[PDB]
C-alpha cells in the first residue's frame, strides 16, 4: 500500500479525477467552456484537437491548475468525441484521462468509460444552464431600452414570468446533483479510501461508487424513461432562447 | 400562452412517474422540485 | 473573470479601505502586496496580479474635498494598492453639477484599468446613498458607467439614510439616487443605518463609534458574498450565476441581508438554517413574503446531514413564500476560509428578495410627501433650478416608485401573472 | 424508559401538538415520512438530544389493534407505536415480542395522555355560566389524572428502580432473561392491561370521555358564533360516564396488596359510591 | 412550550430580578448567559436561546420614575438579560391614566417578543397590589393582555396589601385591582405580606430587610413551582397543565402556598407530607376547608414507600375537604435539582384552593367599607373623577366581590348544585 501510493501515487490522480473528469473543480471548468464557446458553436467538421488543447492551455494558467503536479496535468488531455458526420458542434468535445501506470489496476479502463458517461450528462446540463443565463443575461441588459415600449411590455414579460420556472428547475436539479451526487457520495468514498487495507478494498469500493452516482441521475435501465422527460426541458431551453 | 402551457403539462408528467422510481434517493427529488405545491392545485 | 471595484464618497471610501484591509487580512500576504510562506485559491477576482508578485486590489477612487483621502493615504495599506486613482458640495444638484464637467478625466480612469484588464465581468459600487459628496456625483457616474457598457454587470452597496431624526434635503437626494437606483442598476444590496445602528447597540453598549464597527459588518458582508469565488468552489464562482438566479422581474433585485450570529466579540445544520431563516436575525429592518431566497453557509459542518435538514426545515414551514411561478429558499454550502484564523466558525450569509423593502420606500416617500407639501424644506438652490427648473425629475422619480410599490404589492398579489 | 414510559415529557408536549393534527386524519391520508420528518424535527429541537440511541427512534403502527391480547379506520388515532432497532447480542435481550409489549404499553398510555390534552383544549374554551359542565368536566379531570399519576408512581418508577437491582446481581445471561422477562411481565401485569376482557368497561368510559370532549368542543364554538343543546346533554353523557364509572369500580373492586388504585381513587368522593353489592335471587 | 414573564412596579422588578438571578444560580450558567462546562434539562420554559449560546430570560420590563431600575442597570446581571424593554403616581387612578397614553409602545414592546417566541404558553405577571406605581398601570396591562391573546393563559402572582397599620387610598386601589383580579386573570396566587413577615420574626429576628429575604422566600417559591417544568418530569411540564387540574369552577381560582421547612438558614414521605398539610407551615394565613390540594415535593426520597405514606395520611384523615364533585389532595414527586450546591433537601410546596382567603376579603372588604362610610378617606383627586364620575367601579368591584365570597360560601354547603 505505502510504495504504491507513494512511489506512484494513487491518491492525488483521484483529486484530479473529481476536479476534472467529475468536473467537480468548476472555475476550470466555467472558464474553460466559456472560451470554448465559439468554437462549438460552428459546426464540427473543421474542429481539431490543435484548437482544443491550446485553449485549454490558455484556461489552465489562467485557473488553479497550474500549480497542480505534472503528472495529474500531464494525464488529462483533449479527445474528440466518437467522430461521425451530422456537425454536431456542440456535442464534440471530451476529456481522455490516460492512465498507463502500474496503477492503472485501481483505474481501469471499464471505469473509466462510467467517467466518460457521467461527464457527459454533466457537459449537455452545464452547457444549457449557460443558454438559460444568457436568457437571463439579455432579460437585464435589453429590457431597460424596452420600457419606452407600451406594446412589447406584455410580451417581454410574460416570457420574463415563464424563464424562472426554467431557472428554478435547472436549479433545484443542479443542487441536488450538486450537495448529494458529489458531495454525499465523494464522503462516503473519500472515507472507503482513506481507510482502505487492501487493493480489492479500494476497487470495489470505487466501483460501486461509480454505480451509485448512476443510480442518483436519470441514467439506469428503467430511469430512462424520466430521462426522455428531462430531456424535452432541453427542448424548450433552445426554442426560448430563439 | 401554449408554449407555458406544454411545458408544465410534461413537468408534471415527469413528477407523477418520479414519485415511486427508487427507494429513497430519487423519491428526495421529488420533494427538492417542488415545495409550493403547484402539482397538487395542477393535478 | 475579473471585477473591477468602485468607491466613492467617504463612507464609500471608508467601506471600501476596510474590505480592502479585511482581504489582506484573510488571505496570506502582506500590507505590501507580497505572499506569504504559507500559501492555493484564485486570487485574480479583484487582485491584479501585479508587477513585484503583487496583488493589487482593482479599486477606483473618487473623492471631492479630500478629508478620509489623506488618512487612507498616511497608511501601510497604500503599499498594498497605489494605481494612481485619486481624483478631487453636500447636495444632489451639486455634486451631479461636479460630476458634470469631470466626467472624461474619471472617465479615462476608467479606460486605464478597462484596458489594463485582460477580461472584464462586472463594476462593484461602493456609495453612499444621500451622503453629501457621495450623493449626484455617484448618481452621474453610474448613468454613464451603464451607458458605456451594457455587456457587464452592476452592483451597489446601499445603505437607507435616516437616522430617524436633520437634513431636510435628503429625502431629495436620496430619491433621486433611488431612480437612479432603479433604472440604471441590475442588482441593489439594501442595508439599514437603523437596523445596524440598533444590532450595535444590542449587541454591545456602543452607539458613538458606529461607523467604525458598521464598517466591520460590512466588511464581513462582502467578504462571505465573495468567498465562493475567492476560495474553491463550484456554483456563482461568476458575479452574474449569482445574479441570475436571484431576480425572476428585472426590478425585483433588492437583497435583503442576514447573518446567523449577532455577537462576533456543536450546533447542526437545520440549526443555523432556522436561524438565518428568522427575521430577528435579518440585519436589515396585508402580507410581505419573501419571494426567493438564496444562503451561503461558511464553518465547520457535517455534510451528510443536510437533505435531512432540508426535509426538516420544509416541514417546519417557515414561510409562505410566493404564490404563482416556483422559487424556493435556495442553499449553497461553502468552506470555512483557510489562511487566517478562525473564531465564531459557523456563519452563514443570506440573500433575499422580499417585499418588506416596500414599507422602507414608502417611509421615505411619507417624507418626501410632507416636506414637498410644507415647500419650506426642498432648500432652493440655482444648482437645483439649472439642473432641472420645474422639477420633473423628482415628479419621473415619484412615478417610478410609484410603479415599483405596484410592483412589490401586486407580486404578493396571487395575480402577477397580468402585469401592475 | 424515556420514551416508552415516556420520561421524556417535553419531547411529547410539543410533538403531540405539531403531529395529532395529522394523526386525526384517517388512515391512507397520512404517509410516514410526514410524522417521520416531524418526529426528527421535534427531537433534535427538544431537549430529549443527549445521546445517538435516539436514531434508532422511528414510527409504525397496529392494524390488529387491541384484539391481538390473549380496529382500523383511522391509523394514529387507533395505531401508533414506536420501533427501536437492537444489535446482535441485544437481541438475545431484547426480541420482537418484548418490543411489542413496550408498544402495547406506550399505546394504552398515549391514549392516557390524548384524553388529557383534549380535556385541556376543551377548559380553555369557557376559560359560560353553567355548574353542571363544570362539575362534569372537573369529574372527568380527577378520573383520568389520578388514572395516570397511579401508573406513574406504582409501577414506572419503582419496578424501574428494581430491574435497575436486578442486573446488578446478575451473574449470567439466563438471570439477566428472567429479570427483563419479569419487569416487562410485572409492568404489563399491574397495569390495566390485565384481565384478559381487558375491562371493556375502560374503553366505554374512555368513549365517552372522547364524546364529551369532541361535542363540547363543537357546541361551543357553535356558540360562541339552548338548554338541551346544552344541558341535556351533559345530563346524558353524566348518566352514561356515572354507570360505566361504577361498573369500573365494581370489576376492580373483585380484583384484590393491589387494591390501594381504588382506595387512592375515591379519597373523600361524592357519588362514586352508590350501592354496595347488586344481586338477584336464585 | 414557551412562556413570556411580565414584570413592573419596584417590587415586581424586585422579585423578578431575584428570580432571574436565583434561576441563574440554579442553572449550570454563568451571569453573562454563556453555559458551563459541567452541564441536560428542558431551558427553553423562559430562557431564549440567544445568539452567543447565551439562555436569556423572557421578561417584560415595565417602569414609572425609575428607582430601583437603575440599580437593576448598573449589575452583571444585565449582561444575562437585555432585551431593551425599558420604557418610562402613586394611584391606581394616576397609574391607569399614565398607562392609558402609551399602551401603543409598550404594546409594541409585547408584540415585538410575541413574534421573537416561535409558541406561546402563558403570561405570568410579577404585580405589586396596591404598589403605588403598579397600582392602575398593572390592571390596565393586565385588561389589555386578556383582550388581546384569549388563547393564552394568565398567572398573576400577587400580595395581600395590609401591615396592620398608613395609607387611606390604599383598599381603593387594592379593590379595583382585585375587579381585574377577578374578572381579568384566570389563576391567582396571592401571598400575605403579613404572614411571611410573621415567619421571617419567627425563623429570625429580622424585621427591617423584610422586603430582601421576602425576596429570597418568593423566589424560592417561583423556582419549585417551575422545578417539574424546568427538569425533565413527566406531568404539568406546561403550565396550563397545572392550572387545570386545581381549578373546578373558573372564579375558584385563587391558590395557597405552604413549605414544609419553615427555617433555611432521615425523614420520611408521610412525615413532610403530613408537615405541609398542617397550617402552620401554610405560609398564607361556620367552616373552612380545601376543595382540592396539590402538592409537589423536591428532595432526597425513598420511592417506594409513598403508597404506604398515601394510606396512612389517608387514615389520619387531617381534613374533611369537601362535600360535592370528588376531589383530592393530589401527590407530584419530583427530583432535587442538580446543577448547584443542595442544603436542606427535602422540600416540598403545595398548591391549594381553599375558601379560608374569603376571610381576608372580608377584611378588606370591612376597611373599604368603614373608609367609605366615613367619607374622609376617598382622598378626591381630578384623577379619580375623570376616570369615574360616579364612582361606580367601586360598586361593580363591590357586587363582584360579594358574589365571590357567595361563591366560597355556598361552595362550602353540601349544595353547590344549585349556583350561588
Amino acid at each position: 500500500l505505502d510504495v504504491l501510493n507513494k512511489k506512484y501515487s494513487l491518491l492525488d490522480h483521484m483529486q484530479a479525477m473529481r476536479r476534472y473528469l467529475l468536473l467537480g473543480q468548476g472555475d476550470f471548468i466555467r472558464h474553460l467552456m466559456d472560451l470554448l464557446k465559439p468554437e462549438l458553436v460552428r459546426p464540427a467538421t473543421t474542429l481539431y484537437q490543435h484548437n482544443l488543447t491550446g485553449i485549454l492551455e490558455t484556461a489552465v494558467r489562467a485557473t488553479n491548475a497550474q500549480f497542480d503536479s505534472p503528472e495529474i496535468l500531464r494525464r488529462l488531455d483533449v479527445r474528440l468525441l466518437e467522430v461521425s458526420p451530422g456537425d454536431t458542434g456542440w456535442d464534440v468535445f471530451s476529456l481522455d484521462y490516460h492512465v498507463d501506470g502500474p496503477i492503472a489496476t485501481v483505474f481501469t479502463r471499464e471505469c473509466m468509460s462510467h467517467y466518460l458517461r457521467v461527464f457527459n450528462f454533466l457537459w449537455r446540463a452545464k452547457r444549457m444552464e449557460y443558454i438559460l443565463t444568457d436568457i437571463r443575461k439579455g432579460h437585464m441588459c435589453n429590457a431597460k431600452l424596452l420600457r419606452n415600449m407600451p406594446e412589447f411590455s406584455g410580451v417581454l414579460h410574460q416570457c420574463h414570468i415563464l424563464a424562472s420556472e426554467m431557472v428554478h428547475f435547472i436549479h433545484q436539479m443542479q443542487y441536488y446533483i450538486t450537495f448529494e451526487v458529489l458531495e454525499c457520495s465523494w464522503d462516503e468514498l473519500w472515507n472507503k479510501v482513506q481507510q482502505a487495507q487492501d487493493l480489492d478494498h479500494i476497487i470495489a469500493a470505487h466501483e460501486v461508487f461509480l454505480d451509485t452516482i448512476i443510480s442518483r441521475c436519470l441514467l439506469d435501465s428503467d430511469s430512462r424513461a424520466l430521462l426522455n422527460q428531462l430531456r424535452a426541458v432541453f427542448d424548450q431551453i433552445i426554442e426560448l432562447q430563439n | 400562452r401554449i408554449l407555458t402551457h406544454f411545458y408544465q403539462g410534461i413537468v408534471q408528467q415527469f413528477l407523477v412517474l418520479l414519485t415511486t422510481s427508487s427507494d429513497e434517493s430519487l423519491r428526495f427529488l421529488s420533494f427538492r422540485l417542488d415545495f409550493n405545491e403547484h402539482y397538487k392545485a395542477r393535478e | 473573470r475579473e471585477i473591477i471595484t468602485l468607491q466613492l464618497g467617504q463612507c464609500g471610501n471608508q467601506i471600501g479601505f476596510e474590505f480592502w484591509k479585511q482581504l489582506c487580512a484573510e488571505h496570506g500576504i502582506s500590507p505590501e502586496g507580497i505572499v506569504e510562506e504559507f500559501a492555493t485559491d484564485r486570487k485574480d477576482v479583484f487582485f491584479y496580479q501585479a508587477d513585484d508578485e503583487h496583488y493589487i486590489p482593482r479599486a477606483v477612487l473618487l473623492d471631492l474635498e479630500p478629508r478620509v483621502i489623506h488618512s487612507i493615504l498616511n497608511s501601510p495599506y497604500a503599499k498594498l494598492y497605489n494605481p494612481e486613482n485619486i481624483y478631487l458640495g453636500n447636495n444632489w444638484a451639486s455634486g451631479f453639477s461636479q460630476g458634470e464637467k469631470i466626467h472624461e478625466d474619471i472617465f479615462d480612469i476608467i479606460d486605464r484599468e478597462a484596458d489594463g484588464s485582460d477580461s472584464l465581468e462586472g463594476f462593484v459600487l461602493c456609495h453612499s446613498i444621500a451622503g453629501g459628496t457621495g450623493s449626484g456625483l455617484g448618481s452621474y457616474l453610474l448613468e454613464r458607467l451603464n451607458d458605456r457598457y451594457p455587456k457587464k454587470l452592476v452592483q451597489t452597496y446601499s445603505v437607507f439614510p435616516n437616522q430617524d431624526e436633520d437634513v431636510v434635503v435628503q429625502p431629495y437626494n436620496s430619491l433621486l439616487t433611488l431612480k437612479r437606483l432603479t433604472q440604471n442598476a441590475d442588482c441593489v444590496v439594501v442595508l439599514d443605518n437603523t437596523a445596524l445602528n440598533r444590532i450595535a447597540t444590542d449587541r454591545l453598549h456602543i452607539q458613538n463609534p458606529s461607523f467604525s464597527q458598521i464598517n466591520q459588518l460590512v466588511s464581513t458582508i462582502m467578504s462571505a458574498s465573495t468567498t465562493t469565488l475567492r476560495y474553491p468552489g463550484y456554483m456563482n464562482n461568476d458575479l452574474i450565476g449569482l445574479i441570475a438566479s436571484l431576480i425572476p422581474t428585472p426590478r425585483l433585485h433588492f437583497l435583503m441581508t442576514g447573518y446567523t450570529p449577532l455577537t462576533t466579540d456543536k450546533t447542526t445544520v437545520l440549526d443555523v438554517m432556522r436561524r438565518l431563516l428568522q427575521p430577528k436575525n435579518v440585519m436589515v429592518s396585508t402580507n410581505h413574503c419573501y419571494i426567493a431566497i438564496l444562503n451561503i453557509i461558511q464553518g465547520e459542518v457535517d455534510p451528510t446531514q443536510v437533505h435531512k435538514s432540508l426535509q426538516r426545515i420544509r416541514e417546519r414551514k417557515l414561510a409562505n413564500f410566493i404564490p404563482w411561478g416556483p422559487a424556493s429558499i435556495q442553499v449553497a454550502l461553502s468552506r470555512k476560509s483557510p489562511y487566517l484564523p478562525s473564531a465564531h466558525r459557523v456563519s452563514g450569509l443570506m440573500m433575499a428578495n422580499h417585499t418588506s423593502i416596500s414599507s422602507l420606500f414608502e417611509r421615505t416617500c411619507r417624507q418626501y410627501d410632507k416636506l414637498r407639501k410644507r415647500e419650506a424644506f426642498l432648500e432652493q438652490f440655482r444648482k437645483e433650478d439649472m439642473f432641472k427648473d420645474n422639477f420633473d425629475e423628482m415628479d419621473t422619480s415619484r412615478e417610478i416608485v410609484q410603479q415599483l410599490i405596484d410592483e412589490y404589492h401586486a407580486a404578493t398579489r396571487p395575480d402577477y401573472i397580468s402585469w401592475g | 424508559k424515556r420514551y416508552f414510559l415516556m420520561d421524556q415529557g417535553d419531547f411529547f408536549v410539543h410533538f403531540m401538538d405539531l403531529a395529532e393534527e395529522e394523526l386525526r386524519k384517517p388512515v391512507e391520508d397520512i404517509t410516514p415520512p410526514r410524522l417521520e420528518a416531524l418526529l426528527e424535527l421535534a427531537l433534535r429541537m427538544s431537549t430529549a438530544n443527549t445521546d445517538p440511541f435516539k436514531d434508532d427512534l422511528k414510527i409504525d403502527l397496529m392494524p390488529h389493534d387491541l384484539i391481538t391480547q390473549l380496529e382500523l379506520a383511522l391509523s394514529g388515532l387507533e395505531a401508533f407505536s414506536f420501533d427501536y432497532i437492537v444489535k446482535w447480542p441485544l437481541s438475545l435481550i431484547i426480541n420482537r415480542k418484548a418490543l411489542t409489549r413496550y408498544q402495547m404499553l406506550f399505546r394504552h398510555m398515549f391514549y392516557c395522555k390524548h384524553v388529557e390534552r383534549q380535556l385541556c383544549s376543551v377548559w380553555i374554551s369557557n376559560k359560560q355560566w353553567f355548574a353542571g359542565a363544570f362539575t362534569l368536566r372537573q369529574r372527568m379531570l380527577n378520573f383520568v389524572q389520578n388514572i395516570q399519576y397511579y401508573m406513574m408512581f406504582e409501577v414506572m418508577e419503582p419496578t424501574w428502580h428494581i430491574l435497575e437491582k436486578n442486573l446488578k446481581s446478575a451473574s449470567n445471561i439466563d438471570d439477566v432473561l428472567g429479570h427483563h422477562t419479569g419487569f416487562l411481565d410485572t409492568c404489563l401485569k399491574d397495569c390495566m392491561l390485565t384481565n384478559p376482557e381487558l375491562l371493556k368497561v375502560f374503553s366505554k368510559l374512555m368513549s365517552v370521555c372522547v364524546m364529551f370532549t369532541n361535542c363540547m368542543q363543537k357546541f361551543t364554538q357553535s356558540m360562541k358564533l339552548l338548554v338541551s343543546g346544552f344541558e341535556a346533554t351533559i345530563n346524558k353523557f353524566d348518566k352514561n360516564f356515572s354507570a360505566h364509572l361504577l361498573d369500573l369500580l365494581a370489576r376492580l373492586s373483585i380484583y384484590s396488596g393491589m387494591a390501594s388504585v381504588i382506595s387512592r381513587l375515591d379519597f373523600n368522593g361524592f357519588y362514586t359510591e352508590r350501592l354496595e353489592r347488586l344481586s338477584a335471587e336464585r
